[PDB]
């Protein structure tokens, strides 16, 4: 909580709300641009995250066709958003990146 | 002259590991790890565990990855196998004698620690559906898949390849939970052909004693005989009729080989008449049709079946089955000629010389010999023991079988093939 | 403590002495107590006209029904009195007969080895029986369809000579056979001089020449006449056959080009190139991340149920290829991976694969040469063929010597731009054109 | 010489074809 | 097939009898899976021309006056002749079939041989079939008197 | 009542689903 740590968790977590698409109920996530490496991340997310992504994404959408907000309560909390595709994402980046190396040899 | 070869340098680790050796100077080496991990130890709730296990050598392990492994045994031009009987796992590994230090890595990395990844093992399933269906081409594995599921119960009735139903019902859990309780210190063996024994028990030292706490015990076999009978309308009908025999290891079953040689075990010449095999000539003086017909043994831990298989047209079944099993009995009566009881030990004695002449022969006697009995026995000694069976035991096995619950498994046009109760 | 450079000089040598006769006996001791013992002979199918053709197979048939001296199915219980097991093989310009024993038994079998190549009693009654045998096994030999199309593949390959000619010879050959040319066929070509007799295992070479001597003095081995068979180069031509069975599942394709022959230096370097390409069958544990690219396809996409690569040799001539079982909707796709893979060694061929190819290859032949019967099939194979056993620090020597640049001279001489031979059967009609497979026997950007 | 006599094995390899 | 065999009771039923027989009634009212595409037209026109035959056969109706039935019998049914296939009589083995297919539930039938349809010993045993218990009578109940 | 207490039976029609 020193001097330079508080503020620049002070400045993402301004630009985190200005962002706003906590206010659609979106989790950061849930916004990637679906790469290859993506879209094998997302492929192997088990069943209930998963569906949980869908619904998310599929509520989104709605709300972004009626030109609408959720309430001020539903809006996604900056420190509950939870990065549950980081690691699958990071693992699959460490093998692609293992066989780019083989192909130099 | 060549060396002098060196004899089989052989140990036991205090928790329960066997480490064997033997330093030749041919130009390749070969090492392989043996557990007691087959099909047997499977229970009614996690059946295809082995044969999915048998698959999954190639996934990536906390050592290395999939890719890395692969690529790895592959620039070397090594090779890496796994073999699996109802009893025994086996992970064979050969390259040349400059490449074992890397490929030691691999395959303990294969053992002591696998990962089983969801979507990896899930990705695997469909394979088992296409191994299983290549080795049902042959009616002989299907006949004596089913033939083991007639004679027992419980433990050795379990079959080497996954129920059609469960495929693509394994999980993780089920294999992890496999691997935790079977593969342990006490029920392993390490198997060196090409490497000297400092660099096997430093190996073993390092990775393979943590990995004890041993757990599970297994069933007994619980012997009750039966029928099953499977008829699918193809031209050749197979049949299977055993019973108990015996132990591995133990002095009836000498006594049991003797007689599996005595009454026929297939052709030794090409396109061979079978002059000598009684059983043959007894079913040819009646039966003038194309058949064959073999004496089957097979023996186990606890309990071995011995009987004879028959292929035969579907008219002719019964008329190969009646004679075969009349041509027992008479041996099982007391005709037996001293000339045919000494024909059929050289017969044993040959085959059993010329298994053991390869590598791969070699490595497997040494490691079954080292998890049965854990002792390792020259090959002098297995022959004074098979001269020592006397003729008056050939006729005591025969008498064991005439007087058994029989089991009986067929296949093909069961039209005319008899029952138990007929024969 | 050992290396594999050492290791390659310890292995014992092989011991070849001739007698007067014209028969050359090879040996290589060892500490083994078992031993195999052998007799090749240089003389099959090529060796046989159209008159004729099928003789050596039907000869072969009959060398375990007797003799003169041990008449009726004797022998064979003298062969199962010792547990031995006797066996033979024929193919287009070898034979070979072998028991496989053990030590001690070493002078009987030698013993009978001599009976069945002299005294070949032929009874009419066994030429019979053995006939009807021969047309069964005829009639059967159609259900092989990897056979089928090797078969076809040599017929068109080479049309118009000898080598067009099968093993087994044609249906109506078999029936018009007689007694007359069996011995004129069996006078003709079982001549010392043509002869091989090798061993392996427990034994000492001196006692095989003694018992050779003993038992192999009486082969006549002048070339009575100008009776001297000599076989003579042979055309290739590039071609096509197909057979069209659309009732079948799968569709088996070979495809072929003229190979160098069995003793030209460049077949070393053309077995590190088909080690590159590899091979794959359905039920392979690799997968995905295979090192041959047309292996890892063929596994991704599904393009094939099997695939390899040979490279079969005659005197001067030879076939260079690959033979595919694959579904009826993926022909094009493996033509098209299969040629676009030799064009890429053709052209460009790099360090790596070179290396993964010459580690392979010194595996498969340390790894081939495990035992007694495979160490005798190569003694007999090459004192016919080389007219001398190389060593395996030779064959080292050969491949070590291999490197991109000599791979890509090979490959651009026997693959670039040449007329293939080509042979399908079943569901073919995915099959390309001629036209467009010679096509693709080169690049335009190259 | 089609007949079983022996107690069937399962082999599994990563660049051979699987037997029986 | 496949619609009857997603009751489990029917194959329970098909293998009891299987294991009961060693042939006529051991066989199955289904066709087996390996001769689904090989039964042929001649053994159809075998089939009818040995067993649809007058001796065989008996034509039963409601709603309709004699006389009409027995003209229709004496027209039509008369080409219909030429009696055969005394099959077999049906003996009783004994057995047992277990198929391990991890279902919820086991379904079991145990049963031995019992009585000819027609004969005295047949009656007792329908009387002995519902103090047993055959099936229920109230909807949700108990079964108090099974 | 899902316990067999008969032997089977096996309907088909023209017109009307199949039933066991």
């Amino acid at each position: 909580v020193s001097a330079s740590s508080r503020w620049l968790e002070g400045i993402r977590k301004w630009y985190y709300n200005a962002a706003g698409f906590n206010k659609l109920g979106l989790m950061r996530d849930d916004t990637i641009h679906e790469n290859d490496d993506v879209k094998e991340a997302i492929r192997r997310l088990p069943e209930n995250l998963y569906n949980d992504r869908v619904f998310r994404i599929k509520r989104a959408l709605d709300l972004s066709m009626r030109q609408q907000i959720l309430p001020k309560e539903q809006w996604t909390k900056y420190e509950e958003d939870k990065s549950y595709l980081e690691p699958y994402l990071k693992e699959v980046i460490r093998e692609r990146k293992e066989r780019e190396e083989w192909a130099k040899k | 002259v060549p060396p002098h070869p060196q004899d089989l340098e052989f140990t036991r680790l205090p928790n329960g590991l066997v480490i064997a050796s033997l330093e030749n100077y041919a130009p390749a080496s070969r090492i392989g790890l043996f557990i007691k991990a087959g099909s047997r130890y499977e229970n009614s709730n996690n059946l295809g565990t082995s044969h999915l296990l048998r698959l999954a050598s190639s996934l990536t392990t906390k050592g290395a990855s999939s890719f890395k492994i692969t690529r790895g045994i592959e620039a070397v031009g090594g090779k890496l196998s796994v073999t699996s009987t109802r009893e025994n796992m086996a992970y064979t590994v050969e390259c040349l004698r400059d490449d074992v230090d890397i490929l030691m890595e691999f395959l303990l990395n294969v053992t002591t620690a696998p990962e089983f990844r969801r979507w990896e093992v899930a990705a695997l399933q469909p394979q088992l559906r296409i191994d299983k269906a290549v080795a049902l081409q042959n009616p002989q594995a299907h006949v004596i898949e089913n033939l083991h599921a007639a004679a027992y119960r419980n433990a050795l009735a379990n079959s080497l390849y996954c129920p059609d139903y469960r495929i693509g019902k394994v999980t993780p859990v089920e294999l992890h939970d496999y691997v935790q309780n079977h593969f342990t210190s006490a029920r392993m063996a390490l198997i060196g052909l090409g490497v000297s024994h400092p660099v096997l028990k430093q190996v073993a030292e390092q990775f393979l004693n943590i990995r004890g706490g041993l757990g599970l015990s297994g069933a007994k076999a619980k012997y009750h005989g039966g029928e099953i009978r499977e008829q699918n309308g193809d031209s050749l009908v197979h049949a299977a009729l055993v019973a108990e025999s015996a132990a591995i290891g133990s002095a009836e079953a000498n006594a049991f080989s003797v007689l599996q040689h005595v009454l026929g075990a297939g052709p030794h010449v090409k396109r061979g008449s079978n002059a000598t095999s009684s059983l043959y000539q007894a079913v040819a003086k009646g039966v003038h049709q194309p058949f064959d017909v073999s004496a089957f043994n097979a023996s186990y831990s606890d309990s071995g079946l011995f009987g004879f298989y028959t292929i035969s047209q579907a008219a002719s079944a019964g008329d190969v089955i009646k004679a075969a099993y009349n041509q027992v009995k008479t041996i099982a009566q007391g005709n037996l000629s001293n000339p045919d009881v000494q024909a059929a030990k050289n017969k044993l004695k040959a085959g059993y010389l010329m298994s053991v002449e390869s590598s791969e022969g070699f490595l497997d006697e040494v490691g079954s010999q080292a998890l049965a009995a854990g002792s390792y026995t020259p090959p002098s000694t297995v022959l004074q023991q098979i001269d020592a069976v006397a003729d008056a035991d050939v006729i005591n096995a025969a008498k064991k079988f005439v007087s058994g619950r029989k089991s009986m498994a067929a296949s093909g046009n069961l039209g005319h093939t008899p029952f138990i109760d007929e024969l | 403590t050992a290396t594999y450079a050492q290791a390659l000089q310890s292995v014992p040598e092989t011991q070849v002495s001739q007698l007067d006769n014209g028969l050359r006996v090879a040996s290589e001791q060892s500490s083994q107590p078992t031993c195999t013992v052998g007799v090749w002979i240089d003389a099959g199918s090529r060796y046989e006209s159209e008159k004729n053709n099928g003789a050596g197979y039907f000869v072969e048939h009959l060398a375990f029904k007797g003799t003169k001296n041990r008449p009726g199915n004797a022998l064979e219980k003298e062969v199962e009195s010792m547990g031995a097991h006797l066996n033979a093989y024929s193919t287009r310009e070898h034979t070979a007969y072998y028991i496989k024993a053990l030590s001690k038994d070493l002078p009987k079998a030698v013993e009978l080895l001599a009976d069945i190549v002299q005294n070949c009693s032929l009874e009419d009654s066994q030429i019979e029986k053995e006939r009807d045998v021969i047309l069964q096994e005829l009639q059967e030999n159609d259900t092989s369809m990897r056979d089928v199309v090797f078969n076809y593949l040599h017929a068109t390959a080479f049309q118009g000579t000898p080598l067009a000619q099968s093993v087994e010879g044609p249906s109506e050959n078999v029936r018009k056979l007689s007694r007359a040319d069996l011995t004129e066929y069996l006078s003709r070509h079982y001549k010392a001089p043509r002869m091989v007799l090798a061993a392996a295992g427990g034994l000492e070479h001196r006692q095989l020449l003694d018992l050779a001597q003993k038992h192999f003095s009486g082969l006549s081995g002048t070339y009575d006449e100008d009776a001297v068979p000599t076989l003579s180069p042979c055309r290739f031509t590039g071609s096509q056959i197909c057979h069209r069975e659309d009732g079948l599942p799968l569709a088996h394709v070979a495809i072929a080009v003229e190979g160098p022959g069995w003793a030209h230096p460049d077949n070393v370097a053309l077995q590190v190139a088909n080690a590159i390409i590899g091979h794959y069958d359905c039920t392979y544990g690799g997968g995905a991340h295979l090192s041959s690219p047309l292996a890892s396809i063929a596994a991704t996409n599904k393009l094939c149920q099997s695939f390899q690569t040979f490279n079969i040799c005659y005197a001067d001539t030879g076939l260079l290829g690959a033979h595919f079982v694959c579904d009826h909707m993926s022909i094009d796709d493996m033509m098209f991976v299969l040629q676009g893979q030799w064009m890429r060694l053709c052209t460009s061929a790099t360090e790596s694969e070179v290396l993964r190819g010459k580690n392979l290859l010194r595996n498969a032949l340390v790894s081939h040469l495990d035992g007694t019967t495979p160490v005798c099939e190569d003694i007999g194979r090459s004192l016919l063929t080389y007219g001398r056993r190389i060593p395996l620090a030779e064959w080292e020597s050969r491949i070590a010597e291999v490197d991109a640049r000599v791979v890509r001279e090979v490959c651009s001489k026997y693959f670039y731009d040449q007329c293939p031979a080509v042979a399908g059967f079943g569901p073919i009609e995915q099959l390309p054109d001629y036209n467009r497979i010679r096509s693709g026997m080169f690049w335009l950007r190259f | 010489g089609q007949a079983a006599g022996r107690p069937l094995v399962a082999s599994v390899s990563l660049n051979v074809p699987a037997s029986v």
